[PDB]
């Protein structure tokens, strides 16, 4: 629904 | 709402040469900078974006990110590194500061 | 590190991207690497397609009750996310393979290339009669699932992402600007001369410009006023080469150059956005959604091989005009570039 | 590059005081000016900010309407006009600088000036 | 039965047509057949040509009003009435043979076929400044006498006839409209959920629309009011994919949805033309010359490859919006079609 | 004789032209003959290129601060002045060889040929809101020094010269205009007949027009007013055939035609520019830079019925309208051509 | 589908009387409402009509100005406000319905209400 | 200027099962409907567009057009078919009705 | 001059 | 083609005098009308001109504001309204015609009318 | 500024059959927009040459005109017995139009 | 500069 961020490790 | 930025511990003591770390947790996700203030002096920027070391800062200072928690680490604590350290966010207005952490001998 | 993630309104289709602004260093443009996550059980022999499009848009589909929402395409690329196509390009990027490891086997990489002949992200400033958005060229990454390229065009099952194409200041300084014009009075040997120059060729956003003018008014005519200004030229060539020029900064001085004398001065002028809010059609840097961006950076190109870019090209010039009595006006124009310094 | 604060002293409660941050070595349109106060027995705290490029001005909710910050772009100087000074406004005031474009923290700070509020 | 007859202003050329409105059944359009009558002694070396053209037109430029008049062709066809070409394809039909029997051997049949991709007849509503007529796409049949197709027309030996391409309601009912969207707050499980649906997919002109909305406001936020609207989307693809959207009907109900409470209601809304007279650019059905006509029927197309139609495509949707207090809003859009029933 | 010359602002590149107006004879137009003078050392292995271009333009590079300035090419030609191309056209014209003799080896002839289908020089009249120049079609000759045609060099070492393409009155009398229209009544055998005819096909600029009108009002309806007017039709065709028509002269006479009576009169009407300076979009003859010019002359077309004339075509017609009580007015249109006599 | 007229009786000359035609079973925007009066002995005669879709009201020249027709779309009901009643206005009044789109005759009629002027 | 519609005869008589036809002539070309009115009741539509039979009415009723003349024909007169028949045009406003044809028993 | 109808046989 | 002007005589200094040049044989919109006066002994001297096509009237600096030239299309006639007559305004006045498209000299001249100024 | 046309000589005398020339010097360039007029004593002038070289219709061919830069000359091949008159030089490139001072050609 | 004429001889 919206642009967020993620760790990717 | 306003970001509640809390850093711990309020104070810590370690002799010269020890390794210390200071954490910092935001109320919600945020763009974090660390400043070091000697007593009776204006603060001096150390790290911006929570990882990028400012120009001229000794390499012993380090910064890392883990989700919402931010940590400031000194690998080898020099005899002049005893001061008060602050934690700041600038993702949203107003910009909030940490409560400080006095590193002593 | 971090990556950007957006999901479909249905919540089943998700596209992963590593960046939002892709750099154009005049020989290559950063490829649009990423992976798209979709559950094959929902697929049921359906195919996932990712399209990169740069378009000459005006307005958007933001349920704004107003028409004349123009949209002109500039470049269209397609990619079949699932089922996988032949391998080339053979090696998935490090970010792509890291994302595939993190997410498992339900993610599929998609790769794009930005040709050299494409424009940057430029947004024209809206006027009072415009709402929501205004004219401008921008890039878009869209992921959707359908049997064909036009089978499931409904918006409730696709995810659209906005990206930018940007340029930074070249590290090689250019020639020092300079321009001289002599106003010859074709009656006697009397003439008027003036010289203008700039200290540099490239200026950062917010950095003041120092222009120095040398006037040798060996004439009976008197210079009444001196005008120094910075203008922005926006080439909007799409099918016809339209242009739009607008003064972004001005400085005036009532410097009367006495007849049969000499004059020399240095003028400081800085272009900014605080005084150019009302100027409709002013070129601004490409926005993501609605945030404030500064004055548009000049669109530099390679050394030759012009290929008639179909977007918006913005350039800057400094004009020095001398107001003289009873005609015989004289003016000088010298161009400069405006860019951001390359990030460290 | 330097920043100098001036305009300290003591003001009776309900009074007013204006401080001038004289900037040097950088342009006022390529950088932003922020005022950060540090009450004794308390860490830092942001007060007000001005962006000359965008023509914007921001205030903390505790100084909203009460305080006003303006910049004189001709001579690269900024001022903070405090009104209705209260006993909680005493602190050492630092005027800081950040890059206007993609700010990366308050790199440059002034020497700091002391402002005191008491019924004296 | 009856047939339509129109003659040239000189009276020496007359064209006969069977119908004025030609329908398309989503797979085959009604062929345009007829005969043209000409005085044998009037033409000796001349030839009779009949052309069918459909074009964007902003006001006819063959009439008597002064100003601008655009015309962009979309499809053009030609036919040699006299002397006859080889009879195939399309040998004379029953109507053509009956007409030829009626007026003897001095009439000549002419045949046309309307390709599938062509648009229907849509006329945009003129504004106060659009005196005379406004933009629209319409069909035309022109019979003229000349030595060659490129020969300029006298305008006194040519006859122009206006025809329409229309569509009717498909007999197979479609899926029942329904769409729900849940607004969620990151604080905790206090999601606000609403569901909106209609009773059928196809509505006749003047038939009321019954929309049921169920709201489950489990958050502390309250709903100030609920509004339901019907909006028309017009797609103009002459050069670039422009779009005009305009609300044709609205209903306002100050219904308060209290926090931690459930709401359910049925709204009745009917679009018509009596309240949309001033909305410039509103899509209307094809007019013959100037007679009053209703809102444009939805331009429905059966699946396929979705070939690029360069006319005006009109669609209708129902917009349900909740304005929750202290920030935020949730909206639902569910589309429906609107067209005439098939005549008996 | 005399010859026109112009030089670059740097004063090193100079182009010579024998004429500024080139007349079109409907079978061939005057070729563009001239030489360009440049020192062979300043070039330093650079090439001198001369280009002839005719293009739609809305404002030239007049340094006007106004933003919008469109430009659409219609024809482009190129010629390599130095080094010389192959021999054809092998023989230089007498003007070219005389100029080469006068100037020496530093001058190089350049030859151009204007195709038949190109439009003439027409300028649209600027409106009150338009500043400086306005829309129009104009011819241009540019000489510049570069390594190749596509090189983006320092474009201040170039010289631009404006030339014109014109037509004159054909030396033969055309058919006398005349048009009749009888208004029939269904209720009886009564019919109102209106006749109108001019005296010549071609009229000079400023020459009065005599219109003979004969009315046979054999009906109970009474003619209330008679209007005679001259209209200008401008066909602006660049992407779609847009036509602008504007009245340029009118005469009103309260000549009531009594029922069952015959009426005959001669009206004198002369179109000129003084009374219609305000009419925005009025077609005017091609200007060089800004000088005043008369109404646009009619554009005669090749007798081969050629098409795709991508420019502005202007024609004139005389409209006679009879104001009849209880509506039912009748009108008659007579087309005529407006030209300049062939110079001696 | 039904149509019911109401508002009969006797009115002195120069008076006024309003008749209400309550419609049921069809929408007021998909149909047009017409009034036809039939004098005793004399055949039918159309007096007034209304089109709610376009917003047009038409009147016969014998009733222009005096008679006014209006419809309330909320309850699918039409009204005929008659003013300046004269002796020739007496007739049985039928409210009739026709398709708004492509009129095909007055298919539905009301039972009729007698109006007298004397 | 209004269209004048005249139908003939003013009255006619047929015992039962006879062929009864009624003509209606328009003053100007016109979009013709035929209505049947029982005595003391409201009219009901029979034919619209001068040829299209209304739904539910018996097939014995029929209509045709010949130029500006319109004809209503009944193949066989039912015992309940006595009524007054009206001829209407709706090509132009105002609409005009016929004078009636009292078909007696 | 105008579109008018005629009677087919 | 002919050009006749009339309205001469003697006018006291500071007075006024209007002269009408009647034009026959040519249209007023395809030609321009000019007034050229010739003082006794002194050569010719242009005074004023009018262009009915463009609606523009031009005057010499010595008569600017003082003199006014006008014409009407119906009678094909032009007039020169002279005001504030001074002693240097005495001359023989010729009304001349020139082609509108385009100027090629004053081909047609009037018969010549005499204007005198004295006390 | 204003253009001053200087014509010389102020007067000349030559018997019948001779050849004379009259020159006209323009203060500023007029782009060959020069006309010559001939005035008989007590009569209106008659145009002779327009554009400084084009002979007006009806003028005898013995009248000639030429341009040399900013200098314009009017030449008569053979002075006819009726060719005595005052000749004027006019420019019409700029407004106002200025005339020459005249050249009385005597018998 | 601008356009001007010359002799051409």
């Amino acid at each position: 629904e919206n642009t967020v961020s993620t760790s990717l490790g | 709402s306003d970001i509640q930025m809390t850093q711990s511990p309020s104070s810590l003591s370690a002799s010269v040469g020890d390794r210390v770390t200071i954490t910092c947790r935001a109320s919600q996700s945020v763009a974090v900078a660390w400043y070091q203030q000697k007593p009776g002096k204006a603060p001096k920027l150390l790290i911006y974006s929570a990882s990028s070391l400012y120009s001229g800062v000794p390499s012993r200072f380090s910064g890392s990110r883990s989700g919402t928690d931010f940590t400031l680490t000194i690998s080898s604590l020099q005899p002049e590194d005893f001061a008060t350290y602050y934690c700041q966010q600038y993702k949203y207005v107003p910009v909030t500061f940490g409560q400080g952490t006095k590193v002593e001998i | 590190t971090r990556v950007f993630k957006k999901s479909s309104p249905n919540g089943k289709l998700t596209v992963y991207l590593g960046k939002r602004d892709f750099v154009d260093h005049l020989d290559k443009v950063d490829p649009v690497d990423g992976v798209v996550l979709v559950d094959p059980d929902y697929l049921k022999d359906r195919k996932v397609f990712v399209t990169l499009t740069v378009a000459f848009r005006y307005g958007r589909e933001d349920c704004d009750v107003l028409g004349l929402s123009f949209r002109k395409d500039l470049f269209i690329a397609n990619y079949q996310a699932f089922p996988p196509t032949p391998n080339p390009p053979r090696p998935p990027t490090r970010l792509q393979e890291r994302l595939l490891r993190k997410l498992g086997q339900h993610a599929h990489p998609f790769f794009f290339t930005i040709p050299q002949n494409l424009p940057s992200s430029v947004t024209l400033q809206p006027g009072p009669e415009d709402t929501g958005k205004a004219l401008g060229v921008d890039f878009e990454i869209r992921a959707f699932v359908a049997k064909s390229l036009e089978e499931k065009s409904h918006k409730r099952n696709s995810v659209r992402l906005v990206i930018r194409k940007v340029q930074f200041a070249p590290e090689k300084p250019g020639p020092q600007p300079s321009a001289e014009t002599t106003r010859h009075f074709l009656m006697s040997d009397r003439s008027l001369h003036l010289e203008a120059s700039l200290d540099k060729e490239l200026y950062y956003h917010g950095e003041p410009l120092n222009v120095n003018v040398h006037v040798t008014n060996n004439s009976t005519k008197t210079v009444k006023k001196i005008k120094v200004s910075v203008r922005q030229y926006a080439d909007i060539v799409l099918f016809s080469t339209a242009q739009y020029k607008v003064p972004v900064a001005q400085v005036e001085q009532d410097d009367q150059v006495s007849p049969s004398s000499t004059f020399s001065k240095v003028y400081t002028i800085t272009p900014f956005l605080a005084n150019n809010r009302e100027k409709r059609g002013l070129a601004l840097d490409g926005k993501l959604k609605h945030e404030d961006t500064n004055l548009a950076s000049s669109t530099i190109v390679k050394e030759g091989a012009n290929k008639e870019v179909l977007g918006i090209l913005v350039s800057y010039r400094v004009k020095v005009k001398l107001v003289v009595s009873r005609g015989g006006d004289v003016s000088v124009e010298l161009p400069f570039v405006l860019m951001h310094p390359k990030p460290h | 590059v330097q920043l100098v604060e001036s305009g300290g002293g003591l003001v009776q409660p309900g009074g007013s005081l204006r401080l001038s941050c004289a900037a040097s070595g950088f342009n006022v349109y390529s950088s932003s000016i922020h005022w950060v106060r540090q009450a004794p027995g308390k860490g830092l705290e942001w007060v007000a900010s001005i962006s000359s490029y965008y023509g914007y001005t921001y205030y903390a909710d505790s100084v909203k309407g009460r305080f006003t910050i303006s910049a004189d772009t001709s001579k690269n100087t900024a001022y903070l006009q405090m009104n209705s000074l209260r006993a909680e406004d005493t602190a050492v005031y630092y005027c800081a600088r950040s890059r206007q474009f993609w700010y990366s923290g308050l790199d440059y700070w002034g020497q700091g000036t002391l402002v005191t509020v008491s019924s004296a």
